């Protein structure tokens, strides 16, 4: 017996945690970890929200999220494939230029 | 309900577009020709517009719940679709001299459209997003088109893991709405409990991310400036233009956004979109940077009519027909950038300093970036003016005072970069398809001109077709 | 002489045990552990979905496909952190190329299921088992039975001979670096492996519980016998096909075969 | 069921932080492959029955093992260790820490202003999702099925492959 | 049920390792192309939309096979694509 | 109980190491008697052919190679010595570098040794030290008695 708040915290917290890990940190591969992480987290909120009003209404866009999140990790890890096989350094602060 | 041939009618837009990528596809797979590609996507965009009289033909209806076709969703489709027309008709004299693979783009150009014309016909929530990501996708694609180039990869990378973090936020917003109320669709939507309220502030930031608005708009400069400028073209003129029809049907037909909780909040992102946009546009010595800063503030004032949309009827006219103006002004300025870079040329030279003279080089192209480049300002005898006639009727008709003098302050600081570019074509010197270009940005410029000194023909197309 | 056919696995299993355990220097050691339960574990528990018995039914869960197809998915993960764990550019890039082949030759099982749980209409296999009470779920799917076949055999059961050994060079068989217990472990996980796909496709394709004139259980038992003893034939049979030729017949011949056998049960079940 | 969903929900938790605080990446994986199954296991305690086991088969069985090819063929592993733990102190960690900590306590103090009204852990079935995606929602379909396309033809372009 | 085989299992999992411990940078060319895998990636995402299908079809009908042949003709061509474009070939 | 004993003298594993010449004979009694054997998984290794100076490195890594229970049947006059090649090229036995604990004389030895020296090891490996004081029997001591009672053989003009 939970109710939604619960589970809605929880998500709250996963898609913060997301965040911070996309702020924080210098690797892409580590900012693509904590996208699709925040994107867990957003579909986590979606489901809870869809069985809180007891129909089928969780399982009908989490497929298409999911979806979503497949499609952008193929891309994004193909970028850091061609990146990497463009320039040996994988630190942001290599494509950095265009500043201001 | 069911599939009708009522429904079908309706959807003619998203059905001839999406039956141009089969065949568009199939004939990449068959052949591999530049020519036969161009041919084929470019005889399906047009195929749509076509089409738009057919649906015309159709009253304002469902096709499910989610999408509702009005009269509305016929003109904001017909934007994205010159859009697409102008960007693929750009497209080909920058690609002729791109060393391979070269027939990807209409397949991409393609996908984006089927998401613009799918934003426009909006009635739930799930179809604001089919949308957002069907036209991101190309644009995740194609600002990384032509990767070669140390910046396009940079640009593509940058706005690839922004987009998918706007939309993470707008589908965790998206639920926390759906949390409250019964239902996503916009209708039973609202049916001021902070939840409802919290769920609506991410997404605006979910959404305020593609309209460039003021704390999301550092990727604007940096793709503008890495992207080839024929996606510029899109990027700059169809994407904003498809989403600012469901961000502003969002708010018409949901109760939420009627109550002033969530109207003061988007009035001072608007504030501060002018203000931040005209003040750091100035100091740029590059074209595409300088296009990519004015964006931001033309979508500030596409906003201030949209927090008066509640008071008053003349804000969805308004709204329109700015749009309508926005995208020939930006047509022409970008696509005499595009057409500067007739070959491929690796990394384009375009910049303020780069762009003396012009002239003397190539007469005709210059007057009509001058004519549309002051179309972007507010000088009259141009269609930006009577759009920027219209926000201010609509600020006044709302006595939002503050967001009124922001504007005309706005206006002031950012006459000065369009005028320095307007002269600076003036100064001392430093295919078949190029003149087809160079057709499209004169046509334009003929119309903003025509359509600023006589604007009552524009008028009539945009009343006749708001419900 | 021993008269059994298993007493030579109960020898080996004795053998593998009371075996020394050598840790590998500059290795990670958490994956050099793990990798052989992400293998073993799987097949293990796609046993829990089986109807052995209306009373001795090992779980009464409403969906057992879906966990089938979620092991099934698990399973690349054990080749992988094999893979990692092996240290060496060569065996390596040998574990990589196996589960790449894995991954592709993994597709079509999900596509050849729906077939058959779109007949049946539900996830719970009491529902599957009380499907096949008159006409079984095998005559019209003849081209799902054989896709589920292949695929089921493409799945580390040693068909495509790529584990231990490489047709390409450069790289090496991904089974050299572990000669503990964990060799016995990969050896049992794909005895499980084997047996679970065989009573998974006699419970899931054909009817079991029938029982004609003979109680029902040994029937089962003696129809995953004869279906035991034909894989190990064509197994036998099945010669070593080289790398090139499986990715050629691979998503270009059965991916358009299960698209029309998916609109041919669509078509003829309404 | 109360237990339950405390103890995989807390699993989860842990997860999130354990795949946030190591250096090593194949540790990570594997904590975010535990997290996605603690996930799956919240979808099958709530009642959504073809979501838990559709995140695995999917999410966790297919994303997921791209991330673990991109991974393994960098070889990142026994190079660039140093200087990242350097740069990632705990100074800089609480630096944005807090950033997001004031979001975290804004939807907190949102969520528990409305009341609970609790739900059970009612079953959904198949039978009726395969009703409303053949709803309203047929069109979701055939533009999600163009999504996919989208994302394959842009994966195939600037993944490109060359002579190097 | 399935909790008391889980239970047996992870502890028959424990009891093996437990009795077990008692008992005593540049690739250039190689690798690369694993695209065919992320084909797969996006490619079970396509066959999802069939796994949620399959379980409810016969009050689909009609319309539910016109665009089930819609789906995996969109699939069909976009496979035919990357073959003749040659995505799809010869991979180590 | 001594099952493990059991265990190892039911089942062996044999890592085949023949060299350029002498292994036609194993093979022939491995095709007979039997691609699963496999480095690093085996725990008998029959060293064959005439040990090289240059490549015993490669059966010094080899031997390193594999677990705790080591067993090594060195096969032929020139793995057990140095054989008929007492030169400067070829090691006097294999026996000098790793311990050895049977050894099959002949020059190749026949098919038939090969099965004899797997009946040995398994009774070897059924004694347990190693030796267990069982060893010290020898064959030249056990079948003394059969072949010295032999007097009459077939004269060797005939087939
Ligand atoms: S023992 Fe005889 S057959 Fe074997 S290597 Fe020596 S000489 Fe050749």
């Amino acid at each position: 017996m939970i109710p939604l708040q619960h589970g809605l915290i929880l998500a709250a917290i996963l898609f913060v945690l997301g965040l911070t890990g996309l702020v924080i940190r210098r690797n892409l591969l580590f900012m693509l970890i904590g996208l699709e992480i925040m994107i867990n987290a957003s579909a986590l909120a979606f489901v809870v929200a869809g069985s809180y009003w007891g129909q089928t209404d969780g399982q009908v866009m989490y497929i298409l999220a999911i979806s979503l999140a497949a499609a952008e990790a193929s891309i994004g890890l193909a970028l850091l494939l061609q990146l990497h096989r463009r320039r040996q350094n994988l630190n942001i602060d290599s494509v950095s230029e265009m500043r201001g | 309900m069911t599939i009708t041939p009522q429904n079908l009618i309706a959807l003619l837009p998203l059905l001839i577009v999406g039956l141009t990528v089969v065949v568009v596809m199939l004939s990449i797979a068959w052949r591999r020709n530049h020519f036969l590609n161009a041919t084929l996507s470019v005889i399906g965009l047009n195929a749509a517009l076509v089409s738009l009289w057919f649906v015309g033909q159709a009253g304002a209806m469902d096709v499910t719940p989610l999408m509702r076709v009005d009269g509305f969703a016929m003109l904001y489709t017909g934007l994205v679709l010159l859009a697409s027309l102008a960007t693929c008709t750009f497209a080909y004299p920058w690609l002729e001299g791109y060393n391979d693979n070269k027939d990807e783009f209409y397949l991409l150009v393609l996908i984006a459209a089927l998401g613009g014309i799918l934003l426009a016909n909006a009635n739930h929530l799930a179809s604001l997003f089919l949308g957002i990501e069907l036209i991101s996708l190309p644009l995740f694609g194609l600002v990384g088109y032509a990767f070669r180039q140390k910046r396009s990869l940079e640009a593509s990378i940058k706005y690839t893991i922004l987009s998918a973090a706007a939309s993470s936020f707008l589908l965790f917003g998206m639920a926390l709405v759906y949390a409250q109320s019964g239902d996503l669709s916009f209708v039973a939507l609202g049916k001021n409990e902070p939840l409802l309220l919290a769920g609506f502030g991410l997404m605006i930031v979910g959404l305020g991310f593609k309209l460039s608005l003021v704390p999301f708009h550092l990727w604007t400069p940096d793709v503008y400036q890495g992207a080839p400028a024929p996606v510029s073209t899109f990027l700059a003129t169809a994407s904003k233009i498809a989403i600012f029809g469901v961000v502003m049907r969002l708010f018409l037909y949901a109760p939420v956004g009627d109550s002033e909780a969530i109207r003061v909040v988007l009035a001072i992102i608007a504030f501060a979109s002018i203000i931040f946009g005209n003040l750091m546009a100035l100091s740029q010595t590059n074209i595409k940077r300088l296009l990519g800063y004015s964006s931001i503030s033309h979508l500030g004032y596409l906003l201030v009519a949209l927090i008066a949309l509640q008071t008053g009827e003349m804000s969805m006219e308004a709204v329109g027909v700015y749009l309508a103006g926005y995208l020939f002004s930006s047509l022409g300025a970008f696509g005499v950038v595009s057409l500067m870079s007739s070959p491929y040329r690796g990394p384009d030279a375009d910049s303020l300093f780069s762009y003396r003279g012009l002239f003397w080089h190539r007469p005709i192209l210059a007057a009509v970036m001058t004519v549309m480049m002051l179309s972007l300002a507010g000088i009259p005898m141009t269609l930006g003016f009577i759009g920027k006639f219209y926000v201010l009727a609509v600020g006044v008709q709302a006595h939002l005072w503050w967001l009124v003098g922001a504007v005309v302050v706005g206006s002031a600081i950012g006459l000065y970069y369009y005028l320095r570019v307007a002269v600076s074509l003036y100064l001392h010197a430093p295919n078949w398809q190029y003149s087809a270009g160079g057709i499209v940005v004169l046509i334009s410029a003929l119309l903003v001109l025509v359509l600023g000194v006589w604007p009552q023909p524009l008028i009539s197309i945009v009343r006749l077709a708001m419900p | 002489v021993g008269w059994g056919g298993s007493l030579q696995l109960v020898a080996d299993m004795i053998k593998m045990f009371f075996k020394e355990d050598w840790i590998p220097k500059f290795s990670d050691r958490v994956i050099f552990t793990l990798a052989p339960m992400i293998a073993f574990t799987s097949l293990l528990l796609a046993f829990a979905i089986v109807p052995v018995s209306p009373g001795w039914v090992v779980a009464d869960l409403n969906i057992g496909i879906l966990f089938f197809l979620m092991m099934a998915g698990l399973a690349v993960y054990a080749v992988l952190f094999a893979g990692w764990s092996s240290n060496n550019k060569y065996s390596l890039l040998g574990a990589m190329r196996a589960s790449a082949q894995t991954l592709s030759y993994e597709v079509f099982l999900g596509l050849s299921l729906m077939g058959v749980v779109a007949q049946a209409g539900s996830f719970n296999m009491t529902d599957i088992v009380n499907s096949q009470a008159h006409v079984w779920n095998v005559i019209p799917q003849f081209f799902g039975f054989i896709t589920f076949a292949i695929a089921g055999v493409a799945v580390c059961h040693r068909h495509p001979f790529d584990q231990p050994e490489a047709e390409q060079e450069l790289a090496d068989g991904y089974h050299i670096e572990y000669s503990g217990m964990k060799f016995g472990l990969f050896f049992v996980g794909e005895y499980i492996g084997i047996v679970t796909i065989s009573a998974l496709m006699v419970t899931l394709f054909f009817g079991g519980w029938q029982g004609p004139l003979l109680p029902p259980f040994i029937w089962f038992a003696l129809k995953t016998a004869f279906f035991m003893m034909m894989f190990i034939l064509i197994r036998a049979s099945l010669p070593r096909p080289r790398y090139d030729q499986v990715m050629s017949f691979g998503w270009k011949i059965c991916l358009p075969l299960t698209l029309i056998n998916l609109l041919v049960t669509a078509a003829v079940i309404l | 069921m109360e237990f339950a969903f405390y103890i995989c929900g807390l699993i989860a938790i842990l997860a999130t932080l354990r795949v946030i605080t190591h250096t090593n990446p194949v540790h990570a994986l594997l904590y975010l492959i535990i997290s996605l199954l603690a996930i799956s296991g919240v979808f099958f305690s709530l009642g959504a029955y073809f979501a838990g086991a559709l995140e695995i088969i999917v999410y966790a069985g297919a994303i997921m093992v791209l991330f673990v090819f991109v991974v393994m063929m960098l070889n990142l592993g026994g190079s660039e260790i140093e200087q990242e733990r350097q740069w990632l102190k705990p100074q800089v960690w609480i630096g944005p820490a807090i950033l997001s900590a004031i979001m975290l306590v804004v939807i907190v103090y949102a969520i528990l202003g409305v009341n609970d009204q609790g739900i059970d852990g009612t079953p959904i079935s198949a039978k009726a999702v395969g009703i409303t995606l053949f709803g309203p929602y047929v069109l979701a379909v055939e533009l999600a099925s163009m999504l996919l396309l989208a994302g394959l033809v842009v994966a195939f372009h600037v993944g490109r492959e060359e002579r190097a | 049920a399935f909790a008391i085989f889980l239970i047996v299992a992870i502890g028959l999992c424990c009891l093996m390792l437990v009795g077990g411990w008692f008992l005593g940078a540049r690739l250039r060319l190689s690798a690369k192309f694993y695209l065919v895998a992320m084909f797969f990636v996006i490619f079970d995402v396509e066959a999802l939309y069939l796994f949620a299908w399959s379980t409810s079809i016969r009050e689909s009908g009609w319309v539910g096979f016109v665009e089930a042949a819609i789906f995996i003709f969109v699939l069909l061509a976009g496979l035919v694509y990357l073959v003749r474009i040659g995505a799809l070939d010869w991979t180590p | 109980n001594d099952m493990v004993n059991w265990g190892r003298k039911n089942s062996i594993w044999p890592y085949n190491f023949g060299l350029s010449c002498c292994y036609v004979e194993m093979v022939t009694s491995f095709t007979a008697v039997h691609l699963r054997a496999s480095p690093r998984q085996a725990d008998l290794m029959v060293v064959a052919g005439t040990c090289f100076t240059k490549m015993a490195p490669v059966i010094q890594r080899l031997y390193d190679q594999m677990l705790e229970p080591k067993w090594v049947i060195s096969m032929g006059a020139c793995a057990n010595s140095g054989g008929m090649y007492d030169i400067y090229s070829v090691v006097q036995g294999v026996d000098k570098f790793i311990p050895v604990d049977v050894y099959i004389p002949g020059c190749p030895p026949r098919p038939e040794a090969y099965m004899q020296a797997l009946m040995l090891l398994q009774e070897s490996i059924g004694k347990e030290q190693g030796v267990y004081r069982a060893n010290m029997q020898s064959e030249r001591e056990r079948k003394r008695g059969e072949r010295i009672a032999v007097t009459n053989l077939r004269t060797p003009d005939e087939i």
